[PDB]
């Protein structure tokens, strides 16, 4: 029937900076009448909701995307990837990495 | 504050919820068009009243920017398009007796039933029945009564109400900013937009009547041919001098003379190509049809056809109580969603069909990219003719062989090639006269040079001239043969028609010209021509988004509306009858008539 439950920004007066979340839902003023709080004139409502189904189309369907973003400040580390180990051999002259 | 910035996002929120329920509507159509039940009928009553009450507020608000200082041509013309008023300009009164009489014309219209006098029980419909009697018959009383019995229990009723319906339709044409609702219906084909390319509605006026005349020989020629046909068929009912009346066409009105190739057959002892037998044979269903018609655009260049289409549309075999409408569509739902709507079954013309029906499919695609607003043609005569021009390509001897679908020993001659391009001028080319008297009919009844009185005299004298059609049987005043037509009680412009065709053949002699082809334009294979398929999808594409005269030149070399390829198309047919009405007068004489 239709997924509403998702949203989009689509009219705000300025651009996004980088890793920036605004969650602010004023009305916008495409004109230059004020608006108290409600659209009218020359004011819609700055976010718009999905309609995504399963009938959409390929690109217009629902996408679920997650980025990793890696810090590495001066403070110690300690988010880092496994690291595996080999099997000990004894009584043989071998160069071991402990 | 400034006017252009917010248009634009006005535009952009207009579109947002135009394009879900327009998508919600179509879908709902499609749904009840493959669905048909009892309870798919209230829920497009509150699609089609909520569509309604979004294409004209949003267009209410349409109305407070001043289209006069707009530099974007794109927004500009977007924002006209949604500064039409439409027919709400008039009082309330008025507007709701115009949907009145609109509606109880068609509804009349759509209860045509004529009785036999002898069995006055039994009315028959435009359905087949009366219309099959008098298309499939040999004999001259009962075609002749059927003729004058839809005529005249159709074309008289109606009547009334089109003397009020012209001059309503006319007045809020005036309300309209227009001087005559002939420009109304000639304001799509207009340009107002860049330099060098202008035209006007006035244009069309003169543009329509100067491309024929160069078609009139070979009109001419055709209808002598036909005329003798008749004479060595129906002796002693065809003036030689003279023509033929209304009903011996074929159609009631005259447009196809496709009932009339069996009796005007040019070599009859050879029949036609029909591989409906291969079908048969190889078993080839409505899966295989599809794909080996599909693998004609892969070959093309066209971009390849969407996958889980053969998941929502429907094909074939409506069966149960599950019943869906057996009229072939391409229905464009938006947001990604096109989808097929025909009954697939074993027949050449289901191929023929199911290739025009695919065609307006990658026509629809065309436009994916386009807005909303602008997922439309440059013109009507756009959609038809793209369709047509390659099931014309596709209808070839060669292009059946090219598939492994016929031998590769056949022994074709000039006989079966001008058989089929006399089955073919029956149709295509009979019906430009046709269509040019009856669009300059509507445009003098919409513009109000002839009077009341001035309707059926001026009608039967220049269809007499033009097409050399007479009247069966005397007529009067009260009646209007126009008005037992399809176009004609539904206020649909006929010019498409007549634009689309000569768009087919130009379109057709570009690609043949631009497809490493030589020979008869007629015999043109475009199959596996990918620079060809550039030259249409440069323009497919585009959609609205340009004007029609900037359409005409990215396919055919020149913007002007020329008629080059229809007289070379049919130039074996022409040098052919050159040899066959050597001793039978070429045209007509308005002087005589069946009844005297």
């Amino acid at each position: 029937g239709g997924n509403y439950n998702y949203l989009y920004r689509l009219f705000r007066k300025s651009n996004l900076k980088p890793f920036e979340r605004d969650i602010s839902t004023e009305i916008y003023q495409a004109g230059s009448t004020p608006c108290n709080g409600v659209k009218g004139f020359n004011c819609y409502f700055p976010l718009q909701s999905y309609g995504f189904q399963p009938t959409y189309g390929v690109g217009y369907q629902p996408y679920r995307v997650v980025v990793l973003s890696f810090e590495l400040l001066h403070a110690p580390a300690t988010v880092c990837g496994p690291k595996k180990s080999t099997n000990l051999v004894k009584n043989k002259c071998v160069n071991f990495n402990f | 504050s400034t006017i252009e910035e917010q248009a634009k996002t006005f535009l952009d929120k207009f579109n947002h919820e135009a394009e879900d329920l327009f998508y919600q509507s179509s879908l709902a159509s499609w749904n009840y068009n493959t669905n048909i039940t009892e309870e798919n009928v209230q829920n497009m009553n509150n699609a089609g009243d909520k569509w309604s009450a979004f294409l004209k507020e949003q267009s209410t608000l349409a109305q407070m920017y001043p289209l006069q200082e707009i530099q974007n041509l794109t927004v500009k013309l977007q924002l006209q398009a949604l500064q039409q008023n439409g027919s709400s300009v008039l009082s309330e009164d008025k507007s709701k007796r115009l949907n009145t009489i609109l509606n109880t014309m068609s509804t009349i219209y759509s209860t045509g039933k004529v009785c036999n006098p002898d069995n006055p029980q039994e009315c028959l419909l435009l359905e087949p029945g009366l219309n099959e009697i008098m298309a499939n018959s040999l004999d001259y009383n009962e075609r002749l009564w059927a003729w004058e019995s839809w005529r005249s229990e159709v074309g008289k009723q109606l009547r009334p109400l089109y003397e009020e319906y012209v001059v309503l339709k006319n007045e809020m044409a005036r309300a309209n900013h227009y001087e005559d609702y002939g420009d109304y219906w000639r304001g799509d084909y207009e340009v107002n937009g860049v330099d060098g390319y202008d035209y006007s509605r006035g244009q069309l006026i003169e543009d329509v009547e100067h491309t024929f005349e160069e078609i009139k020989p070979l009109y001419e020629h055709l209808h002598a041919y036909v005329r003798a046909k008749l004479m060595n068929a129906y002796p002693s009912y065809i003036s030689p001098i003279g023509c033929l009346p209304a009903h011996l066409l074929g159609d009631m009105w005259g447009r196809f003379w496709t009932n009339l190739y069996s009796l005007t057959v040019p070599f009859g002892q050879k029949p036609n190509i029909d591989v409906t037998d291969a079908m048969v044979d190889q078993a080839w269903d409505a899966q295989r049809i599809f794909k080996e018609a599909e693998k004609f655009f892969v070959s093309v260049g066209l971009p390849n056809m969407t996958q889980g289409f053969w998941e929502n549309s429907m094909l074939t075999d409506p069966g149960n109580v599950q019943k869906a409408v057996c009229h072939p569509t391409a229905w464009d739902l938006g947001k990604g969603d096109f989808r097929i709507l025909m009954c697939t079954k074993v027949t050449m013309d289901d191929f023929l069909t199911a290739h025009h029906e695919m065609g307006h499919i990658q026509y629809d695609m065309a436009y994916a990219a386009q807005p909303f607003l602008l997922r439309n043609g440059a013109n009507e005569g756009f959609h038809e003719a793209v369709g047509e021009i390659m099931s014309l390509s596709a209808a070839t001897p060669k292009h059946l062989k090219s598939i492994g679908l016929l031998s590769p020993d056949f022994q074709e001659d000039n006989e079966t090639e001008i058989n089929f391009l006399l089955k073919q001028a029956l149709t295509i080319v009979g019906t430009l006269p046709f269509t040019y008297m009856l669009e300059k009919w509507r445009w003098m009844v919409f513009k109000g040079e002839i009077p009341k009185d001035q309707w059926m005299k001026k009608w039967w004298e220049m269809k007499r001239e033009i097409v050399g059609v007479v009247e069966p049987v005397p007529h009067d005043e009260t009646y209007c043969d126009p008005a037992s037509l399809f176009h004609v009680s539904n206020d649909y412009s006929f010019i498409r028609y007549y634009t689309r065709t000569l768009y087919q053949f130009q379109f057709q002699e570009a690609l043949c010209q631009a497809a490493k082809h030589e020979g008869p334009l007629h015999k043109c294979d475009i199959s596996n021509s990918t620079e060809a398929g550039q030259k249409l999808f440069n323009m497919l594409r585009l959609g609205k988004s340009e004007p029609w005269t900037l359409a005409l030149e990215n396919v055919v070399g020149a913007k002007n509306m020329n008629v080059r390829p229809l007289l070379n198309y049919f130039e074996p047919l022409f040098t052919w009858l050159k040899d066959q009405n050597k001793n039978s007068f070429v045209g007509w004489s308005t002087d005589w008539s069946p009844y005297a």
